[PDB]
């Protein structure tokens, strides 16, 4: 019977739908 | 036993039509598309929406309502 | 109700090409034949790709 | 002579697809139930190199699926394929059978009975073997639904039993439900041979509702292609939902291995059921509840003769064309109640649907299509 | 029951034609029947002068929809001019079977 | 992480978070400030750091990430122009049957 | 009335049903040769400095 | 009327094994199509649980 607190976003380098992974 | 000999009976009518190559086949696609939608989206846009526009405020009430008796409670939490 | 008949206009469904009626089709036949069929011809590359 | 008129196999070919008298209006939304038929084959098909894999032991289960989706060549693409082939195989059912109750298909007693037989296997058939990833919501959704069939007053304490193998589940309970698996599946292939015998000699519908043997084409060009053409639409969605963004239709909680010493905080199944599982809470009494969830499969049975209009589909009768759309916002309000925790409004609102999804057709539906009769004069 | 507000009624019943839409493709209202086993019978006692125009008018009104237009406004069927040429040749077969029933029963 | 506010009791053992779903839980401060030292020549912020790590996690918890999105774009481009073949394949067949007349002479 | 490609497209090959079937195999191998290509360089050239083969080029060959 | 007859499913076994002429002579050489007809089938229920507990 609580509250929580859910998290904001952030534009992640991968975040995209044509994107790829920071290898290093 | 229901092939293409045997089915109704139909008398003195004639239907007729010319070949595939003899013709193209977008004849003004653009300037007939639009009216046809224009003009039948009207009488069915008030047949499909009402039913389901008694849902959004429903919805929207419980969902506000919900959300204060959660995240507002301490309003009532009277010390 | 039997000599009569005409059959009504196909003007505005023909093609560009043999859309005068004058002159014949035997010269207006080779064109037609060469471009409805480059779409089935495309078709079956497309499908063994 | 004619090779394609003669001989033993091909005549049985010839009358049944490709020279059958088809009527020419049909809406696409005759196109969908063959679509069906190409899900068929490949759940059949991408089903079967898992279970070559997969190891029936109750303490080496989880860990089967984690190294097929990683250890093997393009074994991550087979699983969700697997995974999301289904939740489209239970899209395609809402609108065969929603049409059926458009264009008056119905009064074909014979096609429409050996349906629901198959509505059912179908639905159980996915329950059944979802509790085989062996995780905490396969687990303790199994639990949940073995404990009613358990209030049966002289029925419940044995049946119970014999499918666990024991009292809990076990290396005697995922074996057999593992058995369940294989064969529902092949007998449901039958029962799909057999609703098509019924369709030949009586040939299809058209979206007016008269008999039209004055004008049938045939279904060599035209419905092949037709056909052809929209099946390889279905590949574009189903693609790219798989291959972009496949968590989306899941639960991040068959991850975590499954064990008696956690219990999942808001457990529920995916959404395609929730529908089936909102009326059973909704209301108190066990015993009870257990028969208000087959109330509706066989809801449907009852409704051929409550039939009370003169014509044929609803494209005529326009006035109930208004109780249709207050029917599919009631399954979809009674979705939205379902996987959901337990609040103020959502105990006295799901109970609303409860209560219309029966009164809408089953007194409604009868006796709203004589004030329409009485006004064209039949 | 009334009568001075009927004339309320007679025009709910001008609206109800009009929203159905079986003027609009050039169609009669006995010509949107369900053909049951009652009404297979009636329909091979018609005369031969009017059991083909509703061939024709069927065959016309149902290539129309597949092709999704409609016909010209002048065209649709009027109101008053409907014909109800089948109900005489019904309230018969339907009079004739509840007469075997009797039959057998009692 | 911040420190626990007026009023409220906690664990001996126990530490305030916030984001977690009982607002506390064991874990003892593992991250802060140069903590480490990263071989590359950065300077180690907790930030930095923190982001390394949740790009390794992720990364460990599904590895077909970079495997997936290009089979993702080599579907759209072939299929993309054969699918508008059909298309046209079709419209030939069809098109035999949207150009009669259809006349009644009795 | 000058004739398009179309016309002796169909002269030179399309009406024999025995060259026809072909040229539909000859498509994927232009098709094969071409494509690989033009899908990789668009795909590399969204995302440039960022996987292995644009850092391996500190550690290789020593 | 005659039920097996005009339905459309019973009238496919009628057909097959009840109602088809046969000679009057045929000996017990004839009988090992029908037994191996019954041997296809056992060796696929037995082979189910030598996959299942497998
Ligand atoms: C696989 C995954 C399954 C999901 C597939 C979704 C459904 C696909 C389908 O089968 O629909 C066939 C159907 C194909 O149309 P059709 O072959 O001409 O006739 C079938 C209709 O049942 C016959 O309908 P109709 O032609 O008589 O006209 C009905 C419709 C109008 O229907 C149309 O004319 C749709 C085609 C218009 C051209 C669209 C061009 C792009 C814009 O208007 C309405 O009543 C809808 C209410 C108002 C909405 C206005 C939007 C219209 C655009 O697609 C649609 O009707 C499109 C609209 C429906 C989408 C609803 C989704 C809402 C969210
Ligand atoms: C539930 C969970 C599953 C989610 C699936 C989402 C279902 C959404 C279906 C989308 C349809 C809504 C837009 C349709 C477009 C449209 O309105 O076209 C109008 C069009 C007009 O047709 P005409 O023949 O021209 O009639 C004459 C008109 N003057 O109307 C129609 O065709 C209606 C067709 C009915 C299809 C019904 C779709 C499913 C509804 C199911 C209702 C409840 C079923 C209950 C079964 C529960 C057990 C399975
Ligand atoms: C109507 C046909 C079928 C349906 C609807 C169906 C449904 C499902 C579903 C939803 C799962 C869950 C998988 C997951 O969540 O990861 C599953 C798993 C499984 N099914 Fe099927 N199934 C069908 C046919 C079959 C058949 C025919 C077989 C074998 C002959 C089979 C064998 C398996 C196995 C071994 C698993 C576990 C493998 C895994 O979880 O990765 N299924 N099934
Ligand atoms: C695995 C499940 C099913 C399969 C594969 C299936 C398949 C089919 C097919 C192929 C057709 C004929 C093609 C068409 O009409 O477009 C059809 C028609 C039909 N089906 Fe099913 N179906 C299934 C389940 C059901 C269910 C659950 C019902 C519920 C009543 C049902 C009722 C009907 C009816 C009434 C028709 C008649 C269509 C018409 O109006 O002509 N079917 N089905």
């Amino acid at each position: 019977t609580d509250l929580e607190l859910h998290a904001p976003s952030y534009p992640w380098s991968h975040r995209g739908l044509l994107s790829s992974l920071d290898h290093t | 036993g229901r092939e293409f000999g045997h089915l109704t009976r139909m008398r003195h009518v004639i239907t007729y039509s010319l070949s595939p190559f003899e013709q193209r086949a977008f004849p003004h696609y653009f300037t007939k598309g639009i009216p046809n939608v224009l003009r039948r989206t009207r009488a069915c846009i008030l047949r499909v929406a009402p039913p389901f526009v008694v849902f959004y405020l429903v919805y929207t009430w419980g969902t506000q309502e919900f959300e204060k008796s959660k995240r507002k409670n301490p309003a009532a939490y009277e010390n | 109700s039997h000599t009569d008949i005409r059959v009504p206009d196909f003007s505005d469904y023909r093609r560009a090409e043999v859309l005068d009626s004058t002159k014949s089709s035997k010269e207006s036949s080779d064109a037609r034949k060469g471009f409805s069929y480059l779409i089935t011809a495309t078709t079956t590359v497309g499908v063994a790709y | 002579t004619n090779i394609r008129k003669s001989h033993p196999l091909m005549k049985i070919i010839n009358n049944a697809f490709i020279d059958l008298p088809a009527p020419s209006n049909i809406s696409s939304w005759w196109n969908f139930g063959s679509l069906l038929g190409i899900c068929l084959i490949l759940q059949i098909l991408t089903g079967l190199f898992l279970a070559m894999h997969y190891t029936s032991d109750t303490t080496t289960a989880f860990s089967s699926v984690t190294h097929i989706c990683r250890d093997v060549n393009y074994g991550w693409v087979i699983r969700y394929l697997h995974a999301n082939g289904a939740s489209m195989f239970f899209i395609c059912l809402f609108i065969h059978v929603g049409r059926g109750l458009y264009y008056g298909s119905y009064m074909f007693l014979e096609t429409w009975n050996i349906g629901v037989v198959l509505l059912f296997t179908v639905m159980a058939t996915a329950f059944m073997g979802y509790v085989l990833p062996w995780g905490q919501m396969s687990f303790w959704g199994a639990t949940v639904i073995t404990n009613l069939l358990s209030a049966i007053p002289y029925i419940g304490t044995d049946l119970v039993e014999w499918i666990w193998g024991g009292f809990s589940v076990d290396k005697a309970t995922l074996t057999r439900f593992f058995a369940f698996h294989f064969i529902l599946p092949f007998i449901i292939t039958a029962l799909a041979a057999v609703h098509l015998l019924f369709l030949h000699e009586t040939g299809s519908n058209n979206p007016t509702g008269i008999s039209s043997d004055m004008d049938k084409i045939p279904f060599h060009p035209y419905y092949t292609i037709k056909d052809i053409l929209g099946a390889l639409f279905m590949m574009l969605i189903l693609l790219i939902l798989v291959l972009f963004s496949p968590d989306l239709l899941g639960d991040p909680d068959n991850y975590t291995p499954a064990n008696p010493l956690n219990t999942p905080p808001h457990i529920k199944p995916e959404w395609y059921f929730l529908f089936a599982y909102a009326i059973l809470r909704s209301i108190p009494n066990k015993l009870g509840g257990v028969l208000a969830l087959v109330a509706s499969i066989l809801i449907l049975i009852l409704m051929p003769m409550l039939h009370t209009s003169k014509q044929r589909s609803m494209m005529f009768r326009p006035l109930s064309q208004c109780l249709f759309w207050m029917l599919v916002a009631d399954l979809i309000t009674l979705t939205w109640i379902g996987g959901q925790p337990v609040e103020h409004p959502f105990i006295i609102i799901g109970q609303l649907a409860s209560i219309l999804y029966f009164l809408i057709i089953l007194v409604l539906m009868p006796i709203t299509s004589i004030i329409e009769n009485n006004l064209l004069k039949w | 029951a009334v009568a001075a507000s009927s004339k309320w009624l007679e025009g709910i019943r001008k609206w109800y034609y009009n929203a159905a839409g079986f003027n609009k493709l050039g169609l009669m209202r006995d010509d949107t029947i369900y053909e049951d086993d009652d009404v297979k019978e009636a329909i091979r006692r018609l005369p031969e002068n009017l059991y083909n125009d509703r061939v024709f008018r069927i065959k016309r009104a149902l290539d129309l929809t597949m092709r999704q237009q409609i016909l010209p406004k002048e065209q649709w069927t009027k109101y008053e001019e409907d014909k109800f040429y089948l109900e005489p040749y019904l309230k018969e077969v339907i009079r004739e079977r509840k007469e075997r029933e009797e039959w057998a029963k009692k | 992480y911040c420190e626990p506010p007026t009023g409220v009791s906690l664990r001996e053992g126990l530490y305030f978070n916030p984001y977690f779903p009982g607002q506390a839980i064991a874990m003892a401060p593992p991250i802060y400030n140069e903590v480490l030292e990263f071989d590359d020549g950065t300077p180690a912020t907790m930030s930095q750091v923190a982001k390394d790590v949740c790009t390794f996690l992720r990364w460990a918890s599904e590895p077909e990430h970079d495997h997936r999105k290009r089979m993702g774009l080599k579907m759209l481009m072939m299929m993309g122009l054969l699918l508008p073949l059909v298309y046209a394949m079709k419209r030939h067949k069809w098109s035999v049957l949207k150009s009669r007349k259809l006349a009644y002479r009795p | 009335a000058a004739p398009t490609l179309t016309a002796r497209l169909y002269s030179l090959l399309f009406r024999r049903t025995s060259t026809f079937a072909l040229t539909i195999a000859v498509g994927a191998l232009f098709f094969e040769r071409a494509f690989d290509q033009g899908a990789d360089a668009i795909y590399e050239h969204i995302n440039q400095g960022k996987l292995w083969k644009h850092i391996k080029h500190k550690y290789e060959n020593k």
